[PDB]
């Protein structure tokens, strides 16, 4: 659960919006896309795994974990999305072509979003473009995203967050800057106050040596709970990986519905035939010679023709 | 598909870094300095010019690589083997054979 | 880099992994923290 | 000069973004954003959120966040 930065947000300009699409996919036979974010989804705060509600990074200066119910999470290209399932780091939903992805919290006012510029075409399966897979036609091999969100892909790893240093934990009054921590929290600073020095203090501190902020960066030891590898964050001074987190919606080998297009109205002639074509969609007529020489031929037929 | 993964970059603020070697495929790190990088909570960097900064990039295979590999194969002395069935009198068999 | 074969490997599990991609990463141009980089596209896939 | 920031030359001889100059960063050794800006801080008819966007406070309830910032979905108040 952390921050990013995104190219595109509800306003805009690029902002750290706490929702960051750090990866997407496409290589579903059925227009689904994984995509990978900065926040989790299916877990509570204390990282409980009710499906019901999502958490993120708070966004505001004294940095926490904050829910909210998955309902609200939006994807969208062109339109909107049907949401095929959620967990962790990732979302799969089924969306229309585009040149871009959206993911947005619709929360009102809290509306925020983070878009990359990644474009999405309505692929297909088969030998025949189809809008949407008819039911009078042969099934096929394909592959789709599984929407079992136990299912894994693969996994990508995390490492202890680094470094987040808050403005807002630092004051310059008399001249010389206060470490003012929020209450309770353990705030760890470190500062080249005139020279190189840091500590931990759980309250407000006074420094010594350095008359700006410029120099002094304070933060906190939240350690306690790990992020993606993703660029937003700097790495901890030892980012060795903590473990591993699965990914979910395991790209699964399946079977899939295609058109038939009218049979082929062939017409025989001396060492030659006519084949009569009618055809809605781009269809891939192909055909080759059982002689020494093969004469492939591929051409992608569309409406009636010959 | 090649995943480019750009790991979370460091930054030693007021000293060296080195640009040390790693196995990862196509491993391409580099060091920039005067980075002064700011995240959400503002400023990030002990110094105010000799923040030096290690950025970090290599590759691995995608998630659906999985499915959407594909393997070169080298190719040779291909051997046609073959179905029989064989009907003779009023005997009939099926064998198979290299 | 941009072609066929843009990352290799012996099997698609091993960390045995060879590669070539015109990667070149830019001066962090930018005050909001960033990686910016480039690199050719997947040769696999401008293949397919 | 004119360099990356295509912007102002702060006194260290850094190039700076005068984009930069009023968001309250000093981004720079020297002179460093300290310059004015026109930043009114309105009447409290009109909320002003945290970056001191000026917003009319009858939108800190509406559904639409009215900054940048999002104080207006405040819980306290919504
Ligand atoms: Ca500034
Ligand atoms: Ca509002």
């Amino acid at each position: 659960p952390y921050l990013g930065f995104c190219p595109y947000c509800r306003h805009s300009a690029p902002c750290f919006s706490p929702i960051k699409i750090e990866n997407v996919w496409d290589e579903s036979d059925d227009g689904s896309i994984r995509i990978q974010v900065s926040a989790q989804f299916g877990y509570d705060q204390a990282g409980t795994a009710d499906v019901t509600k999502f958490r993120y990074m708070s966004y505001d200066h004294d940095h926490d974990i904050k829910e909210d119910s998955v309902k609200k999470i939006a994807i969208s290209t062109s339109g909107p999305c049907r949401r095929l399932g959620h967990k962790g780091y990732f979302l799969l939903a089924q969306c229309p072509p585009g040149d871009s992805v959206t993911v947005s919290i619709t929360s009102g006012a809290s509306e925020n979003s983070c878009t990359v510029e990644k474009k999405i075409r309505r692929k297909f399966v088969g030998r025949e473009e189809y809008l949407f897979p008819p039911v009078h036609g042969k099934l096929v091999k394909c592959h789709v995203y599984d929407h079992l969100k136990e299912t894994s892909a693969g996994y990508i790893t995390m490492h202890r967050p680094g470094p987040h240093a808050y403005k807002s934990y630092l004051e310059e009054a008399s001249g010389e800057v206060y470490i003012k921590p929020p209450s309770g929290k353990n705030v760890t600073y470190e500062c080249k106050c005139g020279d190189y020095s840091t500590g931990i203090v759980s309250t407000r501190t006074k420094m010594n040596g350095c008359t700006k902020a410029k120099q002094c960066i304070a933060y906190k030891s939240d350690q306690t709970k790990w992020v993606y590898n993703s660029p937003d964050l700097i790495r901890h001074t030892d980012h060795s990986v903590q473990g591993k987190l699965h990914i979910p919606f395991r790209l699964t080998p399946t079977f899939c519905p295609v058109p038939l297009a009218h049979t082929p109205t062939v017409t025989k002639w001396f060492k030659g035939i006519t084949l009569h074509l009618t055809a809605t969609r781009p269809t891939l007529l192909t055909t080759r010679k059982l002689g020494l020489r093969a004469d492939a031929t591929a051409e992608w037929i569309t409406g009636t023709t010959s | 598909k090649f995943h480019t993964v750009i790991p979370s970059p460091q930054v030693k603020c007021c000293g060296s870094l080195e640009c040390k070697a790693s196995s990862k495929a196509d491993y391409t790190c580099r060091v920039f300095g005067g980075v002064y990088p700011f995240m959400w909570g503002g400023a990030q960097c002990f110094c105010d010019s000799e923040n030096t900064q290690l950025s970090e990039a290599y590759v691995e295979f995608a998630p659906d690589c999985t499915i959407d590999h594909a393997v070169a194969l080298k190719v040779h002395t291909a051997a046609l083997k073959v179905g029989l069935r064989i009907v003779y009198g009023n005997t009939t068999a099926h064998l198979d054979t290299f | 880099p941009g072609a066929f074969g843009d990352i290799q490997a012996s099997s698609l599990d091993a960390t045995d992994i060879v590669a070539r991609t015109d990667i070149r990463l830019l001066k962090p141009s930018v005050k909001n923290i960033h990686v910016p980089y480039t690199q050719a596209v997947s040769g696999y896939e401008m293949w397919k | 000069a004119k360099c990356e920031p295509s912007q102002f030359q702060c006194t260290n001889g850094r190039c700076i973004t005068l984009l930069w100059k009023c968001d309250g960063d000093e981004d720079c050794v020297d002179g460093s954003d300290e310059k004015n800006c026109v930043k009114k801080t309105c009447a409290e008819s009109d909320f002003v959120c945290n970056n001191g966007q000026c917003v009319p406070s009858r939108w800190k309830c509406d559904g639409d966040p009215d900054c940048e910032d999002g104080s207006d979905e405040s819980p306290e108040q919504c």
